[PDB]
RNA sequence: GGGGAUAAGCUCCGUGCGUCGAGAGGGAAACAGCCCAGAUCGCCGGCUAAGGCCCCUAAGCGUGUGCUAAGUGGAAAAGGAUGUGCAGUCGCGAAGACAACACUGGUCAAGUGA
RNA sequence: AUGGUUUGGCACCUCGAUGUCGGCUCGUCGCAUCCUGGGGCUGGAGCAGGUCCCAAGGGUUGGGCUGUUCGCCCAUUAAAGCGGCACGCGAGCUGGGUUUAGAACGUCGUGAGACAGUUCGGUCUCUAUCCGCCGCGCGCGUCAGAAGCUUGAGGAAACCUGUC
RNA sequence: ACAGGAUAACCGCUGAAAGCAUCUAAGCGGGAAACCUCUUCCAAGACCAGGCUUCUCACCCUCUAGGAGGGAUAAGGCCCCC
């Protein structure tokens, strides 16, 4: 939650875009690559951005 | 407001001029001088500093003597503040200057501070005023103990119970000074005040009167 | 295993935080999260390694309905009858930092590391602060819109 | 609402300053400072007034809007041609008459009664028994004169003591 | 359902009713009997139930449309009450309506009453 | 409708022990205010009251009778408040009452005996471990070691009243 | 005690919604032994452990030179003593 929302996104928005992208890390590596290397997270979190749709509030 | 440094001599009696007896407690209002001043601008209150008392030179230690030696004057053995309202009041004094007792008028209302007598470890009944118990009619060894202390089970604070007694700063008011013998540096104040005779007390003007 | 800080991986920042017409629990939780250090990916619940938070302008802050005087602080000296109570309005007249530290303070946790963190906030009724020294990088309180 | 849609009007002569919601005045009588409320802005109508423009319908401030237009009113007749309240005692023995700034009355109490000026009134007694206070000030002259109305209690029986025309 | 004053954390019966007793775990601040769910052991894996997502405290100072001024939310009755939102009626009324200056006339100017 | 201050009802709590009434000593809290303080209408002329709102800062007597609380009475006083807290307080006191064993009267029982009937007498134990509270020190801390004089966040105490 | 501040019941001033009125929803005042100051006392273990000053303001040894340990001193304090 603290790397995400370092990257401008929330925790909840960020892990319904990882599902959606279908990347299978889980929130242990997830934890360890938003400590180890932010480039990688920072990544992850472009492609679950794009993984989400356009107005999520959407019905 | 007024104020002086002086020493409790004795109490003895005297006759004003309708005849009647007027007991009077003896103060050596002796000469003080003024070592420091407190400034809003560099303390953040003001207040006057005053050294009383004839001392040694070879009894003060470094510190004091250091600090006496940047005042310009020379040891005392006591010293004490005096607590003004403003800047006003306090350019009044500058360092070095010499108040004596003339500085009361005759019939003027002071307030004298001291530090009690002291009375020891006291019990309830002495320091307290507490009634005792009975004599007789049965009571069984209380003649003089508290008794009950009294849903917690906790015995709250401030309980009025035995402890040590005296010994504290204590101020009365309103005393009204007889004369102001200015040959002796000798206030006659009418009434007790407070500590045993030769004493540290402090004569201010009366706050309320 | 998890990652976990050692002995000179703290690093700290400060913060300053403009408290002029600024809702008081917003504030009082935004630099509790300041404090915390929640807003750090090496967040660790052991480790105090949070930030260090100026808070200027103390006496302009904003408290909405009526709790201006309606809202008590109270304390109890602990003799009978010692309970004392003071609306935020004369508690922010006489000691206007006051309700910003309470507000922050009851908002952190409670354990010893509480009361650690508690010497990381510095709060101030002025405009300014004696804390140029240390080059305080001003903080504005966003949200992530989700 | 009502009463605060009609602008009211400003006299050529005496100047209206206009600073956000801080309005002040300048007449021949003196000078007043007004504070309008915030959900309602004050523009100085070029034709010589004053507009009360409202632009919310909510009860704040549909209450708030003729309340500001009627304190806008009374502070610009009082800094044109001020504030009169006359007075005067029923009764007998009850004297009253003016000493400098201060006024003095012996309503029969056994020490005399003063009764201080504040600045923007004063005090005219051109009889014992009637006189008068004026200021620029509605406010104040309404508070003055009820103080000194309140010299003597209520005398449901004869009438005796202080009322108004 | 009975007894008691349909009062009791009162008492006595019925129930292919439940739980506790003999039941851990999560929730209700704490909380045998309420809600979720029946623990063979290990995992620094994942999805959920009840309950929740400003900080304490994991997750939303979420989105959209409205309401509340009472800190209501975050205890309670008979009753009282020009609070306010919505909807429905009726009375009067530009022939000038209400107010202001029982019922009638002039000024005035839209709504005014239950 | 409130309260659990009155008698109650339940028997959840204790029978390998939770002292039972008054009184003394010492409290603390509520306000549903007895006095003092500010009010209002008076079926208030003034005096004085009636009644009612705010108000808990302080104060609120000494005796006779009774074990008494309660109560009546005697003198005063500004007033002689009502209640909660194991109907406060017996490892603080009393033992007058109640509540063992002795004895008597009335009444009941054939009798042993009995009576929320009466009468006289009748062992109240303890070296304070812990919390609590009143006082007093030792150690360490407050970024070198010391010494004078102090600011005060924060608390505590006090707050009565009459006559002329 | 005196004096000040904010107030209770209450008395008011200036006036809307509601063309008048309305101590009121905007505001502004008076108003009590209650509250905050004021009086007396304690109070920096107030861990945000405060302030103004004044005094001493330096000498060795060891391990290994990183830090530590030990010794001897200054200002001062305590013990013994009256």
């Amino acid at each position: 939650n603290a790397a995400a929302r370092a990257n401008d996104i929330t925790y909840n928005r960020l892990i319904q875009g990882l599902k959606a992208a279908g990347v299978e890390v889980d929130r242990k590596n997830l934890a360890e690559l938003a400590v180890s290397d932010p480039a990688a997270f920072t990544a992850l979190v472009d492609v679950a951005r794009a993984a989400l749709p356009e107005d999520v509030n959407a019905p | 407001r007024k104020g002086i440094l002086g020493t409790k001599l004795g109490m003895t009696q005297v006759f004003d001029e309708n005849n009647k007896v007027v007991p009077v407690t003896v103060v050596k209002a002796g000469p003080n001088v003024v070592t420091r001043i407190r400034t809003t601008e560099r303390d953040g209150y003001s207040a006057v500093q005053l050294a009383y008392g004839e001392i040694s030179p070879r009894k003060v230690i470094k510190p004091v003597a250091g600090q006496f030696a940047a005042a310009g004057v020379n040891p005392r053995r006591h010293v004490a503040e005096l607590r003004l309202d403003d800047e006003a009041a306090v350019a009044e004094y500058e360092v070095g200057q010499e108040l004596t007792a003339e500085i009361f008028s005759d019939g003027a209302y002071v307030d004298v501070t001291g530090t009690s007598k002291g009375k020891g470890f006291a019990g309830t009944m002495k320091r307290h005023g507490f009634r005792g118990q009975g004599a007789a009619h049965g009571a069984q060894a209380v003649h003089r103990r508290p008794g009950s202390i009294g849903t917690p089970g906790r015995v709250f604070k401030g309980t009025r119970m035995s402890g040590r007694m005296g010994n504290d700063r204590v101020t009365t008011q309103n005393l009204k000074v007889h004369k102001v013998d200015a040959e002796n540096g000798v206030l006659l104040i009418k009434g007790a005040i407070p500590g045993r005779n030769g004493g540290l007390v402090v004569v201010r003007s009366a706050i309320k009167r | 295993p998890t990652y976990t800080p050692k002995a000179g991986d703290t690093t700290r920042s400060w913060y300053v935080i403009d408290a002029s017409d600024v809702v008081l629990g917003r504030l009082a939780s935004a630099a509790a999260t300041l404090l915390r250090g929640k807003h750090k990916p090496t967040f660790t619940p052991n480790v105090d390694g949070g930030d260090f938070v100026i808070v200027i302008n103390a006496d302009k802050i904003a408290v909405s309905g009526d709790k201006l005087t309606k809202k008590f602080a109270y304390r109890h000296s602990g003799y009978p009858g010692g309970l004392r109570k003071r609306t935020i309005g004369e508690l922010l007249e006489k000691h206007p930092t006051r309700v910003v530290e309470n507000a922050i303070i009851g908002m952190l946790p409670h354990n010893k590391l509480g009361r650690q963190i508690q010497k990381k906030l510095k709060v101030y009724a002025g405009p300014d602060h004696p804390h140029a020294a240390q080059q305080p990088i001003p903080f504005e309180i966003k949200q992530v819109a989700q | 609402s009502r009463i605060g849609k009609q602008p009211v009007p400003v006299p050529s002569g005496v100047d209206v300053t206009i600073n956000g919601q801080n309005l002040s005045v300048k007449g021949p009588k003196g000078t007043l400072t007004l504070d309008v409320a915030e959900p309602i802005s004050v523009s100085r109508a070029e034709d010589g007034a004053i507009v009360v423009t409202r632009p919310d319908d909510e009860r704040r401030s549909r209450s708030l809007h003729g309340l500001s237009r009627t304190l806008i009113a009374n502070l610009v007749t009082g800094v044109t041609e001020g504030y009169t309240q006359k007075m005067e005692i029923f009764g007998v023995g009850y004297r009253v008459q003016l000493k400098g700034q201060n006024l003095e009355f012996a309503l029969g109490y056994s020490h005399p009664v003063l009764i201080e000026a504040p600045e923007g009134i004063t005090f005219a007694v051109e009889s014992p028994t009637k006189f008068s206070v004026s200021g620029i000030d509605k406010q104040k002259v309404g508070q003055i004169s009820a103080v000194i109305r309140r010299l003597r209690r209520p005398d449901p029986y004869k009438g005796k003591g202080v009322r108004y025309e």
